[PDB]
């Protein structure tokens, strides 16, 4: 039946960051059948505002994308993540943004 | 190089985030236009569609949409019944669309899915289609003997779809022949007496980059990763890529970027 | 523009 294929993910700022500085925080979901999914952008732990939601897309190998962004302050004591649950996932998983200041 | 693609997506049911169906139109990897499934029009997304100035374009183009629409909802019971699956959340995938190279050849593509699994190719060139599995077969058979889908398949993407890419490919130039110089930042972590560096190049247009690492102005591969060139919301890119280098080394290694921004690669330390 | 109504399978 029918193909099953997890989540790849990235998490990324938009413009090299600086502690303090506003910025915007990227999750790019690519490579996942079927399409339907759960995405989440967490300040530690918690659902962070203001969060967008592009529109779904998918590629010649029948996999979906999408990019989950929200603006954000990085501080050197938050810790950001984004969370992913997908059915071609054993358990929900969570990508952590590397604080690169 | 130049593309114009089409691309198609049906679900059984829809979920959140999801709908039920969906088409998205890209010319030279952009987005430009979509469908509406609520008000079920075709709608542009990028302003330099306003050149686009032929009477009836829009209501021609949501006229297939939403007869797609309504085919799609077909194949995917009768997929359903002639694979004999259960019930679900199956889905169906039509891609098709041309490139212009440069030395002015072109290519053609349609390519389609069922359940994210090839299930038709189509050879413009021989005028057949290469099925996946024995149930492909039977779409291909029906195809084949109807007489007039492959030739006027065929005709589409060698005439119509690369007309219609080079108009649009003017229409569109000021955005797409534009030049985003990405800001690159080089960084250092250690871990298990290795020190990783990574290169991260933010907000670079056009898409195509080339990442590569210099040690004392020699080029080196060893240990080397990169990740997939990905998107920001404002329509330009971000790319990172490392190496594996001894601790204590790092002053020795450049990043080197290779972009059109960029008319000599650029070199950048940490 | 897109090709005017594929064939259903």
């Amino acid at each position: 039946g029918q193909a099953k294929a997890a989540p790849k993910v990235q998490v990324y700022s938009r413009h090299p960051a600086t502690a303090g500085t506003e910025n915007i925080l990227n999750c790019y979901v690519e490579g996942f059948h079927p399409p339907k999914i759960d995405i989440a952008l967490l300040k530690n732990g918690e659902p962070m505002k203001d969060v967008k939601y592009n529109d779904m897309s998918f590629g010649d190998d029948w996999t979906f994308q999408r990019l989950v962004y929200a603006p954000f302050t990085p501080t050197k004591s938050d810790v950001y993540t984004c969370r992913v649950d997908h059915e071609a996932f054993t358990e929900p998983q969570s990508f952590r943004w590397e604080p690169d200041f | 190089p130049h593309s114009l693609r089409y691309f198609f997506a049906g679900v059984s049911e829809p979920s959140p985030g999801v709908p039920q169906f969906m088409i998205v139109g890209y010319v030279d990897g952009d987005v430009f236009v979509r469908y509406d499934s609520e008000t079920r029009r075709m709608e542009s997304r990028v302003d330099w569609t306003s050149a686009i100035d032929d009477q009836q374009y829009w209501e021609r183009n949501t006229q297939i949409a939403q007869n797609t629409e309504q085919i799609f909802r077909l194949d995917l019971e009768t997929l359903r019944e002639r694979y004999n699956q259960s019930r679900g959340s199956h889905t169906t995938h039509v891609m098709y669309g041309c490139d212009i190279l440069e030395d002015g050849s072109i290519r053609g593509f349609e390519q389609h899915g069922y359940d994210g699994k090839d299930f038709l190719t189509f050879d413009k060139d021989t005028l057949t289609y290469t099925a996946a599995d024995a149930g492909a077969q039977i779409t291909k058979r029906k195809w084949e003997q109807e007489g007039t889908v492959a030739e006027r398949m065929k005709y589409y993407l060698e005439n119509t779809c690369i007309e219609w890419l080079r108009k649009y490919v003017s229409y569109g130039k000021d955005v797409l022949e534009r030049r985003e110089r990405p800001e690159v930042r080089v960084s250092g972590m250690e871990a298990d007496k290795i020190l990783t560096l990574s290169c991260r190049a933010h907000g670079f247009y056009p898409q195509p980059i080339s990442i590569s690492w210099l040690k004392d102005g020699m080029v080196q591969e060893q240990e080397t990763r990169r990740g997939s060139t990905v998107p920001n919301s404002d329509g330009t890119y971000h790319i990172w890529a490392t190496i594996d280098v001894l601790p204590g080394d790092g002053d020795k290694y450049q990043c080197r970027v290779e972009h059109a921004s960029l008319p000599q690669p650029g070199l950048f330390s940490w | 523009i897109m090709f005017s109504n594929k064939m259903a399978r």
